[PDB]
RNA sequence: GCUAAAUACCGGCACGAGACCGAUAGUCAACAAGUACCGUAAGGGAAAGUUGAAAAGAACUUUGAAGAGAGAGUUCAAGAG
RNA sequence: ACCCGACCCGUCUUGAAACACGGACCAAGGAGUCUAACACGUGCGCGAGUCGGGGGCUCGCACGAAAGCCGCCGUGGCGCAAUGAAGGUGAAGGCCGGCGCGCUCGCCGGCCGAGGUGGGAUCCCGAGGCCUCUCCAGUCCGCCGAGGGGCACCACCGGCCC
RNA sequence: AGACUAAUCGAACCAUCUAGUAGCUGGUUCCCUCCGAAGUUUCCCUCAGGAUAGCUGGCGCUCUCGCCCACGCAGUUUUAU
RNA sequence: CUCGCUGGCGUGGAGCCGGGGUGGAAUGCGAGUGCCUAGUGGGCCACUUUUGGUAAGCAGAACUGGCGCUGCGGGAUGAAC
RNA sequence: CGAGUAGGAGGGCCGCUGCGGUGAGCCUUGAAGCCUAGGGCGCGGGCCCGGGUGGAGCCGCCGCAGGUGCAGAUCUUGGUG
């Protein structure tokens, strides 16, 4: 009943099939595991943003807002828009003798 | 050989609807004409949703459609929901708003037409706004299925908000070992 | 035996049920027995009402 | 016994005739109408096969 | 339909879709719920948490019969009556009010949500909840118990 | 013997099917497409008298 | 609702033949034989078919009346043509092109009127 | 202390129906099947349907003692004896 | 006939032409079924509802052991409401003012009534120029900087019930 | 002598329960097109097996590229640390 | 601007509101995300690095590739070169 | 762009047998089967055509339903080397 015990032979090849997906970017990081006395300040700080300020801050924004030449030449000939008088001379152009 | 790359070559996107409904098969014949010939991107999105299945076209309840039409600047556009529009008896006001759906439910047809509004479908919708001009698109709560609260990381690990499968709720069903702290562990 | 996420199913099939199964294929026949039992009760009586 | 869409079916329970998926269903008459073929892009009929 | 199966596709193949190596035999991990505590705890826990043990008081001869009270909320509260009456309760009259009875429709306890119709009412019920009773006092309505 | 022989169907869908199958029997293209001989027949649905 | 009739009948009709090859329409009013949308003659309000002449010589042409639908006795009006293989070629061109009556399927009417005389003339 | 009903019936007496099986299937049994035959016995338990429209089942001639054949005939056919 | 290629198939197996096993040769028979239950997925009907599944009505008409109807047959099932061992309780806030030391602080009156931030298909407003002399004028097609109300949904904050 | 007890004995024979159970051997019936691995972790009276992850397949869904600078990603370097 | 935390300090720090400029190494690519689930759960060989052995076509590993799951051309022939 | 065991999906005008529908289908002027140095079609599953045998029923297409497809099990029964 003797067997083999532990090998990470062919584990590099399994992990990188789908790939090492790096989480790296998201916004507004989750707010668990936070120091609770800090949070026992900040929820109060949010509830008086609504109640405590309309007239002071919105008008304060209102105050500060009231405070506030040959090879260069053929591209102009052969441009799609800027060349219709370029054709003043080959089509109906001035050239003539 | 070529690839030291894999093969994820074939997309899974649905192309013809699995349904055999003739009337859906005529709205597809009409709308597959439009989405290639208009340089419009509304007509892409409706043509996707006619393909789409019945799970992924959840029904608008009537008061979502009101509350998403009274939002400012949108009193004058016509609502388009691909899928069914049902009735809400929670509400009392019904304004004169415009509705364009597949299979408005019957008690919802009366409460529109009491309110003097106008109903359309996609044979009629194509004539007014072929490009979808002036038309708000909506859709129902796709995650709002009952099932989608079952789907999480596991049903026990940091409690994960899972709604486990059980033959009925009560005492004496999945409560002792894991659902409380005195009887072993508390997940 | 159990596997990926599914409900614990305890059916009562350890007891050898196939000997003791009443099958309802006699269900249209009894229904026609019993209309013709009530109607046989209808024309026996007289003026007195059935379910009288 | 089946009723119109406007009235009920005055011989059954609660069965109006079931509401429709399309109303006006002439596919060709819709697609040749002035509303659509003003709004369309252009047709495109050249083939442009494999250039050697 | 035996003509739409997987069996009818897998003829011609040897192991019939159950593996040469592992050999689908009879009942490998036991029958049914065998070894929940012993060798299927990673299944029972992590998928059915709390399946083993006791929590509460026993109740003998539990009838579903002295705990019968179908609820209602104040959304559906107007939906028992024809809405003929809520027009004729809005018809500028006085404090006259429809006497909506929830006991007729089967609903004993009236729970609450927000946002009840402005027009005054009288609800006749067996049980109330004080948030809902705060809502009926908001609109100037009344709150009558039936026994 | 206790195979699931009989199938139950919703009462609105049955009535939906009668509503649809009656609707096919008013178009001569569909009814000749089933195989019937209507080439010299009187106009479709064809109401004969209650004297019949 | 002609396309409604098509989306029922385009399979599962009667007189539809699927043996060894393509479908065939085999329908009493049709020019070519294909089970197609355009060469299908129960569906359309305006259909063109030509047939043989049971008189023995000539080509009979079948057109739908367009006045009364769902009235299949009176819904067809027919007329025979027995001419000198060139005037009966133009007359069927005049009757198709110089009306709005199906400017599609011009040639398929003619090729059958081409073919059925050559079966009939010797 | 007694008492009809609706309820139950893979035995028995008649009976109609089948999206069934069609002789290695279906009952074990389409047939002289619980039989032939094995075991002292308790018990076990098979196989075996098909001529033709009709027997018209090949008179007679001819080798061998006959089996078996060549001629002949009956049959639409003896490539159904 | 000949050149070159060429070990006998199933099977377990790290490996089978194997000195591994089964396989003399043909014909027929022959092995993932059905009932229940749960789960996801998908088609169809209805929609805060749904369901006749058990009964009754049709005349007793071959197919009818079918089908059709009921609705003061919706009893009930499943769903709409949760949480607690249990007694039990059981889900609306936002805006403009007022009263007290207007504070670790709650109450009084109107007015809409499901919050907010970042993302966010589609839709709308679009400066702006673009097409034969020139002015002089409205439709018009297409491009359109930037801006706007923002679906489904995800990440986060607030709130409410036990 | 563990012998003999109907060619059967360290517990006869016959029929039922019984189609007993098996993580163990053997077999598992038509073609074509696409995709295509594992023998590793942890725990189990676990060591010839399962549970769970890993690996595989399928079905979808939500978007973006079609036009002096994009968004995003990585078995890679470069520049810092 | 808010704070009920901090505090000589209108200070510390978070939070909220409004305004102003998109261009911040190379390279390649279309990405993101949910459900259900089979099979698997006896492995083996090779360059270098390695532990037990006198040594092994031995026993145990790490990193990578392969045989397994895979023919073809070379090594006469062969699972891995 | 194409490899593929275990495996999972898709397409099949591939075959067998039974049921509603249709083919004004088919046939004692020869159906089923079976044989065939006969003519072909399909990548393939399998089919169509001719000839020979036999002598009474059978097949297409759209749906429906399977006790539905063999080289293997020291396969069962039958039969011959
Ligand atoms: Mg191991
Ligand atoms: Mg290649
Ligand atoms: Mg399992
Ligand atoms: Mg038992
Ligand atoms: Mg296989
Ligand atoms: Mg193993
Ligand atoms: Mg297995
Ligand atoms: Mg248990
Ligand atoms: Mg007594
Ligand atoms: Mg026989
Ligand atoms: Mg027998
Ligand atoms: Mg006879
Ligand atoms: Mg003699
Ligand atoms: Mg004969
Ligand atoms: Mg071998
Ligand atoms: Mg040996
Ligand atoms: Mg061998
Ligand atoms: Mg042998
Ligand atoms: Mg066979
Ligand atoms: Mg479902
Ligand atoms: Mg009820
Ligand atoms: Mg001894
Ligand atoms: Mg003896
Ligand atoms: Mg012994
Ligand atoms: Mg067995
Ligand atoms: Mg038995
Ligand atoms: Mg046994
Ligand atoms: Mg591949
Ligand atoms: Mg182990
Ligand atoms: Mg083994
Ligand atoms: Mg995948
Ligand atoms: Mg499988
Ligand atoms: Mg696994
Ligand atoms: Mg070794
Ligand atoms: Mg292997
Ligand atoms: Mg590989
Ligand atoms: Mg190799
Ligand atoms: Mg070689
Ligand atoms: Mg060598
Ligand atoms: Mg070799
Ligand atoms: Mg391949
Ligand atoms: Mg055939
Ligand atoms: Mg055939
Ligand atoms: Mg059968
Ligand atoms: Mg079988
Ligand atoms: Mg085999
Ligand atoms: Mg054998
Ligand atoms: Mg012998």
């Amino acid at each position: 009943a003797k067997s083999k015990n532990h090998t990470t032979h062919n584990q590099s090849r399994k992990w990188h099939r789908n790939g090492i997906k790096k989480p790296r970017s998201q916004r507004y990081e989750s707010l668990k595991g936070v120091d609770p006395k800090f949070l026992r300040n900040m929820r109060f700080a949010k509830k008086h943003n609504k109640k405590g300020l309309k007239k002071m801050q919105a008008n304060n924004a209102k105050a500060m807002s009231a405070r506030a030449r040959k090879l260069d030449r053929l591209a102009y000939i052969a441009h799609p828009k800027l060349g219709k008088r370029a054709r003043a001379r080959i089509a109906k152009g001035l050239r003539l003798c | 050989g070529v690839d030291i790359r894999h093969n994820k070559d074939r997309k899974v996107r649905r192309k013809e609807p699995k349904s055999q409904d003739i009337y859906l098969r005529l709205l597809v014949k009409l709308y597959r004409f439009l989405a290639r010939r208009t340089n419009s991107t509304f007509n892409q999105v409706v043509l996707k949703r006619l393909f789409m299945s019945r799970t992924n076209r959840p029904p608008l309840s009537l008061s979502r459609m009101i509350r998403k039409m009274k939002l400012p600047g949108r009193e004058n556009k016509t609502a388009v929901v691909v899928g069914t529009i049902t009735d809400d008896v929670r509400v009392q006001e019904v304004p004169k708003l415009k509705v364009c759906a597949l299979r408005v439910t019957s008690r919802a047809r009366s409460r529109i037409l009491r309110a003097g509004g106008k109903i359309l479908t996609f044979d009629q919708l194509a004539l007014d706004s072929p490009k979808g001009c002036g038309t708000v698109l909506l859709s129902g709560p796709r995650k709002g299925r009952e099932v989608y609260r079952h789907f999480g990381k596991a049903p026990g690990t940091p409690h994960s908000h899972t709604k486990p499968y059980v033959r009925s709720k009560g005492r004496k069903f999945e409560r002792a070992r894991g659902r409380r702290a005195s009887r072993g562990y508390k997940n | 035996a159990p596997s990926r996420n599914g409900m614990v199913l305890k059916p009562h099939f350890h007891k050898d049920w196939q000997r003791r199964v009443a099958t309802w294929f006699n269900q249209p026949a009894r229904k026609i027995r019993r209309r013709k039992a009530r109607q046989a009760k209808a024309r026996r009586i007289a003026p007195r009402p059935a379910s009288g | 016994l089946y009723g119109t869409w406007r009235k009920a079916a005055s011989l059954k329970s609660n069965y109006n005739l079931p509401m429709h998926k399309m109303i006006n269903t002439d596919l060709s008459r819709i697609l040749k109408s002035p509303e659509i073929q003003r709004a369309l892009r252009a047709p495109r009929k050249k083939i442009h096969r494999r250039v050697l | 339909p035996s003509r739409l199966r997987k069996t009818r596709k897998l003829r011609g193949h040897v192991s019939h879709g159950h593996g040469r190596i592992g050999k689908h035999r009879k009942h490998p991990g036991g029958r049914g719920n065998a070894g929940g505590l012993h060798h299927h705890r990673i299944n029972f826990d992590k998928y059915h948490p709390g399946y083993f043990g006791k929590v509460g008081m026993k109740h003998y001869h539990l009838k579903r019969n002295q705990s019968f009270c179908p609820t209602v909320n104040l959304d559906k509260l107007w939906t028992l009556v024809s809405e003929q009456t809520r027009v004729n309760a809005a018809k500028n009259k006085t404090g006259a009010a429809p006497i909506i009875d929830v006991v007729r429709s089967g609903y004993y306890k009236v729970l609450g949500k927000g946002k009840l119709p402005k027009q005054p009412v009288i609800v006749k019920a067996k049980f109330f909840s004080r948030r809902a009773e705060e809502k009926i006092k908001s609109v100037g309505g009344a709150c009558v118990l039936v026994a | 013997t206790w195979r699931r022989w009989h199938r139950r169907v919703n009462t609105t869908q049955k009535r939906y099917a009668i509503c649809s199958a009656l609707a096919a029997s008013a178009l001569p293209a569909l009814v000749m497409s089933k195989g019937h001989r209507i080439e010299e027949v009187p106009e479709l649905p064809l109401v004969v008298e209650d004297k019949v | 609702s002609a396309h409604l009739q098509w989306m029922v009948v385009r399979n599962c009709s009667s007189f539809l033949i699927k043996r060894n090859k393509q479908t065939y329409s085999t329908e009493p009013n049709n020019l070519k034989a294909r089970n197609s949308f355009r060469y299908n003659g129960l569906i359309h309000r305006k259909t063109v078919g030509v047939e043989p002449a049971a008189d023995g010589k000539g080509v009979v042409v079948v057109i739908k009346r367009r006045s009364g639908q769902r009235k299949p006795a009176t819904s067809y009006v027919r007329t025979t043509i027995n001419k000198n293989a060139r005037a009966t070629l133009s007359s069927i061109r005049h009757m198709i092109r110089k009306n709005k009556y199906r400017p599609d399927l011009r040639m398929a009417a003619i090729r059958r009127a081409s073919a059925i005389l050559r079966s009939q003339k010797p």
